[PDB]
Protein backbone atom coordinates (compact mmCIF):
# COMPACT_ATOMS: atom_id res chain seq x y z
CA UNK A 1 0.00 0.00 0.00
CA UNK A 2 1.31 3.42 -0.95
CA UNK A 3 -0.61 5.46 1.72
CA UNK A 4 -0.91 4.97 5.27
CA UNK A 5 -3.61 3.80 7.08
CA UNK A 6 -4.96 6.87 8.90
CA UNK A 7 -7.34 5.59 11.29
CA UNK A 8 -11.48 7.12 11.89
CA UNK A 9 -14.51 6.65 13.42
CA UNK A 10 -17.26 4.69 11.59
CA UNK A 11 -19.91 7.68 11.59
CA UNK A 12 -17.63 9.35 9.36
CA UNK A 13 -19.11 6.65 6.65
CA UNK A 14 -22.53 8.38 7.65
CA UNK A 15 -22.00 12.20 6.85
CA UNK A 16 -21.45 10.66 3.33
CA UNK A 17 -24.63 8.18 2.56
CA UNK A 18 -27.16 10.32 4.44
CA UNK A 19 -26.18 13.34 1.66
CA UNK A 20 -28.30 11.41 -0.39
CA UNK A 21 -31.82 10.95 0.91
CA UNK A 22 -32.96 7.88 -0.08
CA UNK A 23 -30.43 6.29 2.88
CA UNK A 24 -32.12 9.04 5.20
CA UNK A 25 -32.86 6.17 7.77
CA UNK A 26 -29.57 4.11 7.50
CA UNK A 27 -28.22 3.96 11.40
CA UNK A 28 -24.75 3.21 13.19
CA UNK A 29 -26.20 0.09 13.80
CA UNK A 30 -26.48 -0.79 10.12
CA UNK A 31 -23.49 1.12 9.36
CA UNK A 32 -21.50 -1.34 11.67
CA UNK A 33 -22.85 -4.67 9.90
CA UNK A 34 -22.10 -3.37 6.40
CA UNK A 35 -18.75 -2.03 7.14
CA UNK A 36 -17.96 -5.62 8.25
CA UNK A 37 -19.23 -7.33 5.70
CA UNK A 38 -17.14 -5.06 3.41
CA UNK A 39 -14.20 -5.23 5.53
CA UNK A 40 -14.18 -9.04 5.40
CA UNK A 41 -15.56 -9.33 1.56
CA UNK A 42 -12.17 -7.33 0.49
CA UNK A 43 -10.05 -9.63 2.12
CA UNK A 44 -7.46 -6.73 2.59
CA UNK A 45 -4.88 -7.39 5.06
CA UNK A 46 -3.75 -3.89 5.82
CA UNK A 47 -6.84 -2.64 7.68
CA UNK A 48 -6.26 -5.54 10.23
CA UNK A 49 -4.04 -4.64 13.37
CA UNK A 50 -0.54 -6.90 13.30
CA UNK A 51 -0.59 -8.50 16.88
CA UNK A 52 1.78 -11.12 18.72
CA UNK A 53 0.99 -13.25 21.66
CA UNK A 54 2.59 -15.83 23.55
CA UNK A 55 0.67 -18.46 24.66
CA UNK A 56 1.27 -22.20 26.15
CA UNK A 57 0.56 -25.39 24.94
CA UNK A 58 -1.04 -28.01 27.44
CA UNK A 59 -0.90 -31.27 25.54
CA UNK A 60 -1.79 -30.74 22.26
CA UNK A 61 -3.92 -27.86 22.93
CA UNK A 62 -3.40 -23.63 23.49
CA UNK A 63 -5.98 -21.10 24.20
CA UNK A 64 -5.96 -18.60 21.41
CA UNK A 65 -6.23 -14.45 21.79
CA UNK A 66 -9.72 -13.45 21.82
CA UNK A 67 -9.41 -10.64 18.83
CA UNK A 68 -8.10 -13.33 16.79
CA UNK A 69 -9.42 -13.49 13.54
CA UNK A 70 -6.25 -14.35 10.98
CA UNK A 71 -3.02 -15.70 12.25
CA UNK A 72 0.21 -14.74 10.38
CA UNK A 73 2.57 -17.36 11.35
CA UNK A 74 3.16 -19.52 14.57
CA UNK A 75 6.73 -20.40 15.72
CA UNK A 76 7.90 -21.92 19.24
CA UNK A 77 9.12 -19.48 22.05
CA UNK A 78 12.21 -20.65 22.59
CA UNK A 79 13.54 -22.15 19.36
CA UNK A 80 12.06 -19.19 16.74
CA UNK A 81 11.19 -22.66 14.33
CA UNK A 82 7.74 -21.62 12.84
CA UNK A 83 5.24 -24.50 12.83
CA UNK A 84 4.06 -25.41 9.56
CA UNK A 85 0.49 -27.02 9.19
CA UNK A 86 -1.27 -30.31 10.42
CA UNK A 87 -2.05 -32.94 7.62
CA UNK A 88 -2.10 -35.17 9.70
CA UNK A 89 -5.08 -37.25 10.59
CA UNK A 90 -4.50 -38.83 14.03
CA UNK A 91 -2.50 -35.95 15.75
CA UNK A 92 -2.81 -35.98 19.28
CA UNK A 93 -3.99 -39.78 19.07
CA UNK A 94 -1.60 -42.81 19.83
CA UNK A 95 -1.60 -46.18 18.40
CA UNK A 96 -1.15 -49.04 20.75
CA UNK A 97 8.71 -34.44 13.22
CA UNK A 98 8.42 -31.34 11.80
CA UNK A 99 5.90 -29.37 14.51
CA UNK A 100 2.73 -28.33 12.94
CA UNK A 101 -0.44 -26.57 14.13
CA UNK A 102 -4.19 -26.72 13.34
CA UNK A 103 -6.84 -23.85 14.34
CA UNK A 104 -10.33 -24.40 14.67
CA UNK A 105 -11.99 -21.86 17.25
CA UNK A 106 -11.04 -20.35 20.13
CA UNK A 107 -8.28 -23.56 20.64
CA UNK A 108 -4.95 -24.28 18.69
CA UNK A 109 -4.09 -27.37 18.10
CA UNK A 110 -0.52 -28.23 17.90
CA UNK A 111 1.77 -31.05 17.56
CA UNK A 112 4.05 -30.49 20.26
CA UNK A 113 3.01 -31.83 23.87
CA UNK A 114 4.37 -28.86 26.85
CA UNK A 115 5.44 -25.84 25.36
CA UNK A 116 5.07 -22.06 24.98
CA UNK A 117 4.40 -20.92 21.22
CA UNK A 118 4.11 -17.16 20.28
CA UNK A 119 1.34 -16.13 17.47
CA UNK A 120 1.38 -13.41 15.19
CA UNK A 121 -2.08 -12.51 14.27
CA UNK A 122 -4.16 -10.08 13.08
CA UNK A 123 -6.90 -8.67 14.89
CA UNK A 124 -9.90 -5.62 14.10
CA UNK A 125 -8.52 -1.97 15.47
CA UNK A 126 -11.05 -0.95 17.78
CA UNK A 127 -12.62 2.67 19.11
CA UNK A 128 -12.56 3.84 23.05
CA UNK A 129 -16.30 2.33 22.37
CA UNK A 130 -15.67 -1.33 20.84
CA UNK A 131 -16.22 -0.77 17.69
CA UNK A 132 -14.87 -1.20 14.45
CA UNK A 133 -12.39 1.81 13.06
CA UNK A 134 -12.00 2.48 9.34
CA UNK A 135 -9.37 4.17 7.15
CA UNK A 136 -9.78 7.39 5.99
CA UNK A 137 -8.68 6.71 2.29
CA UNK A 138 -11.46 8.36 -0.06
CA UNK A 139 -11.48 5.56 -2.10
CA UNK A 140 -12.54 3.09 1.28
CA UNK A 141 -15.01 6.01 2.15
CA UNK A 142 -15.83 5.74 -1.20
CA UNK A 143 -16.30 2.61 -2.07
CA UNK A 144 -17.77 1.62 1.47
CA UNK A 145 -20.12 4.20 0.88
CA UNK A 146 -21.16 2.29 -2.64
CA UNK A 147 -20.98 -0.80 -0.12
CA UNK A 148 -24.05 0.43 1.78
CA UNK A 149 -25.84 1.96 -0.66
CA UNK A 150 -26.20 -1.01 -2.89
CA UNK A 151 -26.95 -3.30 -0.04
CA UNK A 152 -30.12 -0.78 0.78
CA UNK A 153 -31.03 -0.28 -2.58
CA UNK A 154 -30.91 -4.34 -3.15
CA UNK A 155 -33.82 -4.09 -0.52
CA UNK A 156 -35.45 -1.36 -2.15
CA UNK A 157 -35.49 -3.05 -5.24
CA UNK A 158 -36.90 -5.90 -3.94
CA UNK A 159 -39.44 -3.34 -2.21
CA UNK A 160 -40.22 -1.99 -5.71
CA UNK A 161 -39.18 1.23 -4.90
CA UNK A 162 -36.00 1.49 -6.76
CA UNK A 163 -35.99 1.82 -10.54
CA UNK A 164 -33.83 -1.28 -12.33
CA UNK A 165 -32.04 1.12 -13.68
CA UNK A 166 -30.80 2.94 -10.23
CA UNK A 167 -29.82 -0.26 -9.07
CA UNK A 168 -28.03 -1.22 -12.29
CA UNK A 169 -26.03 2.38 -11.74
CA UNK A 170 -25.27 1.36 -8.28
CA UNK A 171 -24.15 -2.12 -8.85
CA UNK A 172 -21.96 -0.91 -11.75
CA UNK A 173 -20.62 2.13 -9.73
CA UNK A 174 -19.53 -0.44 -6.65
CA UNK A 175 -18.30 -2.72 -9.20
CA UNK A 176 -15.52 -0.13 -10.32
CA UNK A 177 -14.85 1.73 -7.01
CA UNK A 178 -14.33 -2.37 -5.59
CA UNK A 179 -11.71 -3.03 -7.81
CA UNK A 180 -10.19 0.71 -7.40
CA UNK A 181 -9.80 0.31 -3.69
CA UNK A 182 -8.95 -3.63 -3.91
CA UNK A 183 -5.63 -2.21 -5.93
CA UNK A 184 -5.33 0.83 -4.42
CA UNK A 185 -4.26 -1.57 -0.58
CA UNK A 186 -2.52 -4.39 -2.52
CA UNK A 187 -0.19 -2.29 -5.05
CA UNK A 188 2.79 -1.64 -3.24
CA UNK A 189 5.05 1.46 -2.14
CA UNK A 190 8.31 2.22 -3.23
CA UNK A 191 9.54 0.41 0.16
CA UNK A 192 7.70 -2.77 -0.88
CA UNK A 193 9.13 -3.28 -4.23
CA UNK A 194 12.15 -2.60 -3.37
CA UNK A 195 11.75 -5.99 -1.03
CA UNK A 196 10.26 -7.72 -3.90
CA UNK A 197 13.40 -6.66 -5.91
CA UNK A 198 15.66 -8.63 -3.30
CA UNK A 199 13.46 -11.74 -3.22
CA UNK A 200 12.97 -11.99 -6.63
CA UNK A 201 16.79 -11.08 -7.84
CA UNK A 202 18.58 -14.02 -6.17
CA UNK A 203 21.07 -15.85 -7.88
CA UNK A 204 21.91 -18.35 -5.08
CA UNK A 205 17.87 -18.71 -4.51
CA UNK A 206 16.73 -18.47 -0.88
CA UNK A 207 13.81 -20.76 -0.36
CA UNK A 208 13.77 -21.22 3.70
CA UNK A 209 11.93 -17.95 4.23
CA UNK A 210 9.09 -19.59 6.43
CA UNK A 211 11.52 -20.93 8.93
CA UNK A 212 12.17 -17.14 9.86
CA UNK A 213 9.67 -14.96 10.17
CA UNK A 214 9.64 -13.92 6.63
CA UNK A 215 12.33 -11.85 7.93
CA UNK A 216 15.03 -12.08 5.84
CA UNK A 217 13.10 -12.26 2.46
CA UNK A 218 13.27 -8.60 1.19
CA UNK A 219 16.81 -8.90 2.47
CA UNK A 220 19.20 -7.98 -0.63
CA UNK A 221 21.36 -11.19 -1.89
CA UNK A 222 25.09 -10.18 -1.92
CA UNK A 223 27.90 -11.98 -4.09
CA UNK A 224 31.59 -11.84 -3.87
CA UNK A 225 33.99 -10.38 -6.18
CA UNK A 226 36.74 -12.94 -7.65
CA UNK B 1 83.58 2.09 -26.19
CA UNK B 2 87.03 2.27 -27.67
CA UNK B 3 86.97 5.39 -29.57
CA UNK B 4 84.07 7.34 -27.79
CA UNK B 5 85.65 8.48 -24.21
CA UNK B 6 82.44 9.97 -23.40
CA UNK B 7 80.38 7.08 -24.29
CA UNK B 8 79.28 5.09 -21.64
CA UNK B 9 75.83 3.71 -20.15
CA UNK B 10 74.81 1.90 -16.84
CA UNK B 11 74.33 -1.35 -16.52
CA UNK B 12 70.19 -1.07 -17.15
CA UNK B 13 69.57 -1.98 -20.43
CA UNK B 14 66.01 -1.91 -22.39
CA UNK B 15 63.65 -1.28 -24.07
CA UNK B 16 59.82 0.68 -25.26
CA UNK B 17 57.71 -1.41 -27.54
CA UNK B 18 56.73 1.76 -29.46
CA UNK B 19 55.99 3.04 -32.35
CA UNK B 20 57.64 6.40 -33.76
CA UNK B 21 58.56 7.95 -30.81
CA UNK B 22 55.55 7.52 -29.08
CA UNK B 23 54.35 5.77 -25.65
CA UNK B 24 54.05 1.83 -26.25
CA UNK B 25 50.19 0.88 -27.49
CA UNK B 26 50.79 -2.52 -25.60
CA UNK B 27 48.74 -5.76 -26.37
CA UNK B 28 46.72 -5.13 -23.37
CA UNK B 29 45.79 -1.64 -24.16
CA UNK B 30 44.89 -2.78 -27.60
CA UNK B 31 42.39 -5.79 -25.27
CA UNK B 32 41.51 -3.68 -23.03
CA UNK B 33 38.18 -2.12 -24.36
CA UNK B 34 37.05 -5.82 -25.28
CA UNK B 35 37.58 -6.71 -21.81
CA UNK B 36 35.30 -4.00 -20.29
CA UNK B 37 32.93 -4.55 -22.46
CA UNK B 38 32.96 -8.59 -21.46
CA UNK B 39 32.65 -7.12 -18.20
CA UNK B 40 29.62 -5.00 -18.16
CA UNK B 41 27.42 -7.92 -21.08
CA UNK B 42 28.41 -10.45 -18.59
CA UNK B 43 26.79 -8.37 -15.46
CA UNK B 44 23.47 -7.99 -17.86
CA UNK B 45 24.03 -12.11 -18.39
CA UNK B 46 24.21 -12.97 -14.58
CA UNK B 47 21.18 -10.25 -13.28
CA UNK B 48 19.22 -12.03 -16.20
CA UNK B 49 20.19 -15.46 -14.63
CA UNK B 50 19.32 -14.45 -11.01
CA UNK B 51 15.84 -13.11 -11.87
Amino acid sequence: MVNNINWVKLPVILDRLLRHPLLTDLNLETAIQYTLDFISAMGLPNVYVDKIETIDIKEYRGELPCDLISINQVRLHKNGIALRAMTDNFNAYPTHGEPSFKTQGRVIFTSIKHEKVDISYKAIMLDDEGLPLIPDNPIFLKTLELYIKKEWFTILFDMGKISPAVLNNTQQEYAFKAGQCNNEFVIPSVSEMEAITNMWNQLIPRVTEFRRGFKNLGDKEYIRVH
Amino acid sequence: RLNNPSRCHFGIVGSIYNLNDSRPFSLVDMMKPYNYLYDAIHDRLNKAIAS
